[PDB]
């Protein structure tokens, strides 16, 4: 078999290969990841920082 | 006492409940012991010393 004969990739390829359409699809799935991860990081740093504020018993003696 | 407010009782109701008990206060100007009614920052007292 000649090395100029590429194997069969037909059953894994997209039948309509559009650059703009196929890139917007992939970036929308990583943006969803980055949106939720950025939301979960805010709730993590807020949980630890807020534990350093005045406790319930201290606030009662204001 | 303050943890019952907004959970099972009203603020004005818990205050009345706490005022029916007595707690140690700061000594007076001569240094004798004193007592005072309870506040919201106090803890629920037990029956035995
Ligand atoms: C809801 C969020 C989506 C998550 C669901 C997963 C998913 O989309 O799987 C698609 C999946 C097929 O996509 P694939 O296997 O990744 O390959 C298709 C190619 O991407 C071939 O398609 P493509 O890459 O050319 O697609 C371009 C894209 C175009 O759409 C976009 O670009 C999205 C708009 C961008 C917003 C900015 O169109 C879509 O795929 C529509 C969005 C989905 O669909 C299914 O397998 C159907 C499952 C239904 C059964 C449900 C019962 C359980
Ligand atoms: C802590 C959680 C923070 C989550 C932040 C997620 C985020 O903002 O990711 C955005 C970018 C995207 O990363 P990318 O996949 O290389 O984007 C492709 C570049 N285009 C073609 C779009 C210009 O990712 C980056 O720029 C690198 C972020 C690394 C963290
Ligand atoms: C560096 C140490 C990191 C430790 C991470 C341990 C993760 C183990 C999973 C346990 C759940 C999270 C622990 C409690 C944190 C929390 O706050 O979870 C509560 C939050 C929502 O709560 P809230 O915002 O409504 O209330 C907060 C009180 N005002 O849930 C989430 O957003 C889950 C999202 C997790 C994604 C975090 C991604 C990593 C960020 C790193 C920076």
């Amino acid at each position: 078999k000649s090395t100029y004969r590429t194997p069969n990739f037909d059953d894994v390829l997209k039948e309509n290969n559009d650059a703009d359409k196929g890139r917007s699809y992939a970036y929308f799935m990583v943006g969803a990841m980055g949106l939720l991860s950025s939301a979960g990081a805010k709730s993590t740093v807020e949980t630890f920082i807020s534990s350093m504020t005045a406790t319930a018993d201290v606030l009662a003696m204001a | 006492w303050r943890t019952l407010v907004g959970v099972s009782h009203t603020n004005e109701e818990v205050r009345n409940m706490a005022e029916e008990f007595e707690y140690d206060d700061e000594p007076d100007e001569q240094g004798n012991p004193k007592k005072r009614p309870g506040k919201l920052s106090d803890y629920i007292p037990g029956p035995y010393p």
